[PDB]
């Protein structure tokens, strides 16, 4: 009873750690787009709409976990 | 730590013909020596296709990465090689000549050529065989397809209708009973007659130029010749095909005995391809009639030209020219040539062991044992019939099979022993 | 000698010598130069000496 | 909202309506999609299978079919994060001081004016303590700013915008080109004319 | 004179009931394996592509796995009911065993269960 | 197939200063990106150098040449077979540099999108030379 | 940059070798600097038609560019 | 008994750790897609498409941990 | 009580995981920003604005955990 | 006893640790592959399959250790 | 009670955790700020400024962290 409710709050706290993993997958993200378009800047456009496009298929997982979080936490 | 030898030299104290059981037997060779003697290997061909799993690799149980494998793997590192195949041989003054001259010298010679494959014996044969849609098949793919051709896997499938023909060649050919795949065409033809897949008005006939399947095993070839009856299939012995018109799709048949030949419609075609005997051993007085080379049944070592050995296909023994049966020479060859550089007696002989599956239906078989007197082991035609036996023998083979011959060529997995 | 399509299309195939300096399709276009100026620069010598 | 403030007793009446019209007709626009794509629809999903058993293609593809609501249902909880910053902002300046020591005649005496009124806060009230409170102010709008402008985006950019550039596309090829062909006889009938120069 | 118009470049596909027939199921998909049995060779032959196959199994799914969760609510004991006799009064066998080794202070609570192993 | 140690080749348009030369022992030079060095068993590469330096060293002295020299531009192959040439507009000694007798007339540039990229250049061995000259 | 210059402009990489020096022709020895000379005339040819003489070398004379 | 209910329940928070390598990964992936776009902009087609089919397989696993997830925590 | 509350503030310890992490994602950023700059420095406004870009989207996953942390840490 | 049985369940979640790192090495596997392709795309068969298989023997160590999952689970 | 005091305390040394990971982000960003300057050293000013800009946002982490630090060990 008390034992299994403090497991499913500290799955809970779980769900941050992808979110950890977003931030350095952003920022190795942004540090390649630099990269990339000191390469080529003349397509500039086509790198910003695949970098951003990218992030958010990243921070998806990340609101997908807090989904199972709040599910164990009430489910 | 050690160095490789040369492959730029003039003479050796042994050579070997052939990679991939001329390869096998370097490779074990000096591993039973530890590298004391330098030997040279000289192939013609630098792909080496796994025929023992040629029926697996049709069903696509075996991708083509683990079908198709160079020659210079079955050699190991230490050893040269070089893909010139030997011009003559002159045993009299013991040395070799490539294809573009170079002398070469050597003290013990094994010849591992086998049988060389010769499309041009059928006419229009490998021009059909490469069309990526006619139904011309055979046992072997050309050196003309890549990764995403998959002719032959269309073989059983793409046989809707029309007359259908199995050709034998004539002996000696390669691929004896581990090429053939009537029993598992008739058992998948056999749903397709079920709910309208293939016409019923078909013709599956096996066109056979010898009179006997297995020449050297009557009683696998009795087991054939009586499962072809009770599933309903016709034969037709002494007939060979000579020519293909890739055009009309006809099919030029002359029965031997008779000399009569008859053209005949087909619209699904396999023949294993017919082997050809080389001159150059026959130049030099090896060979003995069909072109096979005059060697011991026992010892494999040949009648004259001590110094001279043979195994595989080329060598002529009263058994299955199977993989198996090669295993069993390896050993063997090493072990006389080894006694052979030190003078000593030969004490390794062969009992003429052969071991090749019989696949008798999709996914069951049954393992073809024979000593040289034909006369089979505990594993001689059993579980012919089905069963849960042969079907997990025969996941073992198609499933677990292709993966070991990596090692083989490598060399951190030997023989059966 | 080749135009510059031909040789351009020919020279981007190059993986024996790496061009990393200068990224290839850099180093495409100027070695186009000097392929084009050597011979010009060779033949006008020659034509004026004789 | 403010013209429907006395259209009823909630001023926020079409808004909470609005909410769940919104959710309920972007919930749909997967399910119409499928039944667009028709029986092969889960092959628009996820593809060609890979083993010949169906009941393991069978948990693949509900994993597919899945995501392809988790992809848009997902994308709620940027709204969450909309209206919980939201509210933060409009408690912090419901609650912001307010007192008569900033009133000018102030008539509310029994409002602590005729008390004692001390504190345990840094002096120096107007120039430590009153700033601060003022950026912390600052900062709750700039965060509420950039997260409802950044994820009102992010959301029409993925639920609409990616959502179809995934599973639906145009193609290139055509079945019928006679306006090509009739402009240019067309142009030759027409050819005096623009020799005029119009 | 329509089919003067008529692009030819639409025979990339040839588009019957929803499908391309020009389609390699051969060597892409549940239909590239060869080594398939009677049974999966009679199922591609009735439907021809593994596209209605999925979609059609895919409901069929449903209806089979809450059909066996209901068997296994009305019927079911037949085969687990002993398993949970079992567990029952193991539950209670193990129960009765600790209150004899464990140390209960002043009130009943094991405040040392690491005292040995045999009580953890 | 394969060449001897090796053999380096420096020409000039105007003038040939190696046709082919062993004694040298290493070659530096600075490209675009980064400084390189080219010696014995050097892979197969090409490179295209700046108006920059380029020092050689030599085991035994060569007359008429010091070693050190400022190009104005030149293109540089690594043949497979263990072969390297330069071959450079042209070539000068450090010690003939004259320095501060640069900006002397042609400091006039055109606002163009090509003539930015032309200043930039002329810019960088301004401040080259001055370096190159220490 | 040497890269750049060809990609954002037309400008060959000889081009960029004379822009590099011009602003140091005269620093380099009188040798250099008669090497670094271009004069030449071009006609479109009919009898008479067209004489253009090239002799700037560094603007959009003899190697033209997309910039300029 | 108790316990091992709730060992289940933490195992499904476990099942978080790909969705935060999954984050990564794709990050990563699109980051050299960036890369790889200024390095060859004439062929994005292939670039973008094999991104997403990996993008694909990545998630594959993510999804199939979670099919694990539920099965532990009910079986 | 006390001991759901002490695996909750146990939780919120975790949300220092994402700290940690965005701030080797910044220092990564950063980086390709000063190595792409060197390539190409004509367009700097150009990659400064990206690169602080990316670094919000970092403390957007940041600021995430902390809202999810001091949730669960009352809720 | 059910002592034992907690770690069995326990390692079964272990076993969602390579399925994480088999999707982040999927996503390097892919972003080498486009970089790859951009490089020299005339080998895009020859690449595409050397990817596909290499994949394929990464999955092998997922089921592999699915397998073994299963078998101390139940062995 | 007292257990909730010692999670508190511990949960204070996690902080610790963002100090160690943005250490070594100023590593990576001063790495590639050394190459960055090797590669065009023209701009040192500037790539120096973004280099310790960077930095600044690094500490900011540490700052939240330990500023959450000493707010969960005493709220
Ligand atoms: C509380 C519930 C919450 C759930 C809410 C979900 C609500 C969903 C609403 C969506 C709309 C549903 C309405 C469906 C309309 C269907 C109309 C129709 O029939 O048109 C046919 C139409 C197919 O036509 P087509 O694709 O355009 O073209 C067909 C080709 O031409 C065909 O080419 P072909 O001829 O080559 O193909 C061969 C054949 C191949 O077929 C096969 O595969 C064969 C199968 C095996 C058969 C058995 C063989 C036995 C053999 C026996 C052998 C005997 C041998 C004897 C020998 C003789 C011996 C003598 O294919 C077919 O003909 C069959 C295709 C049609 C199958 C239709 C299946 C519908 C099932 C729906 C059941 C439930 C309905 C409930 C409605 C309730 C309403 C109140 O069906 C569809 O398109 C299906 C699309 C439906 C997709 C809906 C997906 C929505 C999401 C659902 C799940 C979401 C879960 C997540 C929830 C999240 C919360 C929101
Ligand atoms: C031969 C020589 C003969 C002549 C010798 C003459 C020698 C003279 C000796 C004088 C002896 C001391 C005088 C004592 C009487 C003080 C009377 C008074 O009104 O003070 C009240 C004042 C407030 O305290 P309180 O009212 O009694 O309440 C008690 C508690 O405060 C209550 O606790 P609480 O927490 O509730 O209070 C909050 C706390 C809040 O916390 C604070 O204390 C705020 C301070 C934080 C900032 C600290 C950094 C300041 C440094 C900025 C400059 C740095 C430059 C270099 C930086 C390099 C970095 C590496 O305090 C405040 O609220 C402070 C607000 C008022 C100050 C803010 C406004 C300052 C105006 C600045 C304008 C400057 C323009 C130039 C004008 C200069 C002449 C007028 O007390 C003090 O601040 C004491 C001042 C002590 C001097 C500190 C040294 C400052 C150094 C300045 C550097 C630049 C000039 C260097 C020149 C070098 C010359 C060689
Ligand atoms: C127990 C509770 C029961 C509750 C019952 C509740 C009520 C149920 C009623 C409703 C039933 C559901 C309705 C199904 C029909 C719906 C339509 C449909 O879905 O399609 C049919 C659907 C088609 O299956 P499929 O997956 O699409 O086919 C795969 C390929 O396509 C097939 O490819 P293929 O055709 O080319 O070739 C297949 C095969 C080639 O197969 C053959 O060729 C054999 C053919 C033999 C035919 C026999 C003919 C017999 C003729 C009659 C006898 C002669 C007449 C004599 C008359 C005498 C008169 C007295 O080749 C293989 O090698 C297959 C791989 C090797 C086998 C792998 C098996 C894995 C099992 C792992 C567990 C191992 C357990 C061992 C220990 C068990 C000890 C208890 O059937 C099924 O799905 C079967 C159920 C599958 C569920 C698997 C999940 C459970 C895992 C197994 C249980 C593990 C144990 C768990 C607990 C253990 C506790 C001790
Ligand atoms: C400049 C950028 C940095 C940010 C700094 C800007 C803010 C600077 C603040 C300057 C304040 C100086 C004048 C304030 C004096 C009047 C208020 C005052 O005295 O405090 C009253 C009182 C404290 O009184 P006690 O704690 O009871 O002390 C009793 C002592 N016996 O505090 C207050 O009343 C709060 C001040 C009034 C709040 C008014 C809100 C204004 C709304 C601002 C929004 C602007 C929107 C723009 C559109
Ligand atoms: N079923 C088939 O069609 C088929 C075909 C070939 C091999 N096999 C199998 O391979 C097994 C062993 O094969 P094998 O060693 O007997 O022969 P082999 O078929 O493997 O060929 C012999 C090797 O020597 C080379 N060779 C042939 N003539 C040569 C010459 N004059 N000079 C230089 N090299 C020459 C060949 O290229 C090859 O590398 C056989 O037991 C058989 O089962 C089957």
């Amino acid at each position: 009873m008390l034992l299994v409710k403090a497991v499913k709050v500290l799955v809970m706290g779980g769900c941050m750690l992808p979110i950890a993993f977003g931030a350095l997958g952003t920022g190795v993200l942004f540090a390649g787009f630099n990269v990339a378009l000191s390469r080529n800047p003349e397509e500039t456009e086509s790198l910003f709409n695949n970098t951003l496009m990218g992030f958010a298929l990243i921070e998806t997982f990340i609101f997908m976990s807090i989904g199972l979080g709040f599910f164990v936490l009430f489910a | 730590k050690r160095k490789k030898t040369s492959g730029d030299l003039d003479n050796y104290d042994v050579l070997f013909v052939g990679a991939n059981l001329g390869g096998i037997c370097s490779n074990h060779f000096d591993k039973d020596t530890h590298g004391k003697y330098k030997c040279f290997v000289s192939f013609d061909q630098p792909i080496n296709q796994i025929y023992s799993v040629r029926i697996p690799y049709e069903q696509q149980r075996v991708r083509k990465s683990e079908y198709i494998h160079f020659s210079k793997k079955s050699i190991n590192q230490f050893t040269p090689s070089e893909m010139l195949a030997v011009k003559e041989i002159l045993p009299e003054q013991n040395a070799v000549v490539l294809s573009s001259g170079r002398r070469i010298g050597y003290n013990q010679l094994v010849l591992a050529t086998g049988l060389k494959h010769d499309f041009s014996q059928i006419k229009g044969f490998y021009e059909a065989l490469e069309h990526p849609e006619h139904p011309v098949y055979a046992n072997r793919d050309p050196e003309t397809w890549r990764s995403a051709q998959h002719k032959y896997s269309k073989y059983i499938s793409n046989f809707k209708s029309g007359d259908g023909y199995f050709c034998i060649p004539e002996y000696p050919y390669a691929g004896e009973v581990e090429c053939f795949n009537f029993f598992v065409s008739d058992e998948v033809w056999k749903w397709a007659q079920h709910h309208g897949a293939l016409s019923p008005k078909h013709t599956f006939t096996i066109v056979n130029a010898n009179e006997k399947f297995v020449h050297y095993c009557d009683s696998a070839d009795a087991f054939i010749k009586e499962r072809l009856e009770k599933r309903g299939i016709r034969v037709e012995y002494n007939t060979k095909l000579l020519e293909v018109h890739q055009d009309g799709q006809k099919a030029t048949f002359i029965n031997t005995k008779t000399g009569e030949k008859s053209v005949r419609d087909y619209n699904n075609l396999y023949s294993i391809v017919p082997s050809k005997r080389q001159e150059f051993l026959d130049k030099a007085g090896l060979t003995n009639g069909n072109g096979l080379l005059n060697v011991d049944h026992q010892t494999l070592q040949h009648k004259k030209y001590k110094n001279i050995f043979g195994l595989g296909d080329a060598a002529d023994l009263p058994t299955t020219k199977t993989f198996w049966a090669g295993w069993y020479q390896i050993a063997v060859v090493r072990n006389n040539v080894k006694r052979n550089l030190q003078g000593q007696t030969l004490n390794a002989h062969y009992d003429g062991f052969s071991k090749v599956p019989l696949f008798t239906g999709h996914q069951t078989l049954t393992y073809v044992a024979h000593s040289y007197g034909g006369v089979g082991n505990w594993q001689h035609l059993k579980h012919n019939n089905g069963g849960i036996l042969a079907w997990m023998r025969y996941r073992s083979w198609a499933k677990g099979m292709a993966k070991k011959f990596q090692d083989f060529y490598n060399g951190a997995r030997l023989g059966p022993p | 000698l080749l135009p510059r399509a031909q040789f351009l299309n020919l020279f981007k195939y190059v993986t024996r010598h790496e061009a990393v300096e200068p990224e290839l399709e850099y180093s495409k276009n100027y070695f186009f130069e000097l392929y084009m100026a050597s011979s010009v620069y060779n033949a006008l010598l020659n034509s004026s000496a004789s | 909202h403010g013209w429907t403030s006395m259209l009823s007793h909630a001023v926020l009446l079409l808004s909470c309506y609005s909410i769940i019209i919104m959710f309920l007709f972007i919930l749909g626009m997967p399910t119409l999609l499928l039944y667009d794509f028709g029986i092969f629809f889960l092959a628009y999903l996820k593809g060609a299978g890979k083993y010949i058993s169906s009941v393991a293609e069978m948990m693949f593809d509900y994993t597919a079919c899945l995501v392809f609501y988790i992809r848009i249902l997902a994308q709620w909880i940027r709204v969450v994060l909309m209206v919980v910053t939201f509210i933060s902002l409009s408690h912090y300046v419901s609650d912001f001081d307010i007192t008569n020591s900033a009133l000018i005649g102030s008539e509310n005496q029994s409002d602590s004016m005729n008390e004692l009124n001390t504190n345990f806060s840094m002096t120096y009230y107007i120039l430590t303590v009153l700033p601060g409170k003022f950026i912390y102010w600052i900062y709750e709008i700039l965060h509420t700013f950039f997260v409802v402008c950044s994820q009102f985006v992010a959301f029409f950019a993925i639920v609409f915008w990616l959502f179809l550039f995934l599973y639906t596309f145009f193609i290139i090829e055509k079945h019928e080109d006679f306006f090509s062909k009739k402009r240019e006889e067309r142009k030759k009938k027409l050819k005096e004319l623009w020799n005029l120069k119009n | 004179m329509w089919y003067k118009y008529f692009s030819k470049q639409s025979w990339n596909l040839r588009v019957w009931r929803k499908a391309n027939l020009k389609y390699n199921q051969d060597d892409f998909g549940m239909t590239q394996p060869k080594y398939i049995a009677r049974f999966g060779d009679f199922r591609f032959r009735l439907v021809r592509t593994e596209g209605a196959l999925r979609g059609c199994m895919f409901f069929v799914g449903f209806g089979c796995f809450s059909i066996i969760n209901y068997l296994y609510g009305r019927y079911g004991y037949i085969i687990n009911e002993s398993s949970q006799k079992r567990a029952a009064q193991d539950l209670l066998d193990n129960d009765m065993a600790a209150d004899k080794i464990l140390f209960k202070n002043r009130v009943g609570a094991p405040t040392r269960p690491l005292r040995s192993l045999d009580d953890m | 197939t394969k060449k001897q140690k090796m053999e380096v080749t420096l020409r000039t348009p105007y003038k040939e200063y190696l046709a082919n030369f062993d004694g040298f022992s290493r070659i530096t030079a600075k490209t675009n990106e980064a400084s390189l060095v080219i010696q014995n068993k050097t892979p197969a590469s090409l490179y295209v150098l700046p108006p920059g330096p380029l020092k050689i060293r030599f085991t035994s002295e060569v007359k008429n040449v010091s070693g050190d020299f400022l190009h104005t531009g030149g293109w540089v192959i690594v043949h497979a077979d263990n072969t390297c040439e330069i071959n450079v507009m042209d070539l000068f000694d450090r010690k003939e540099v004259r320095a501060d007798q640069f900006e002397k007339g042609n400091i006039q540039d055109l606002d163009t999108l090509a003539g930015k990229y032309a200043a930039k250049s002329r810019k960088s061995t301004v401040r080259l030379f001055t370096k190159a000259t220490t | 940059c040497i890269e750049f210059a060809f990609k954002k402009a037309g400008i060959p990489i000889v081009r960029n070798f004379l822009h590099s020096t011009e602003g140091v022709i005269y620093g380099l020895p009188q040798r250099v600097q008669r090497n670094l000379a271009i004069n030449y005339t071009v006609k479109q040819y009919k009898e008479g038609k067209a004489v253009s003489a090239k002799t700037i070398k560094t603007l959009q004379e003899a190697f033209p560019s997309k910039g300029d």
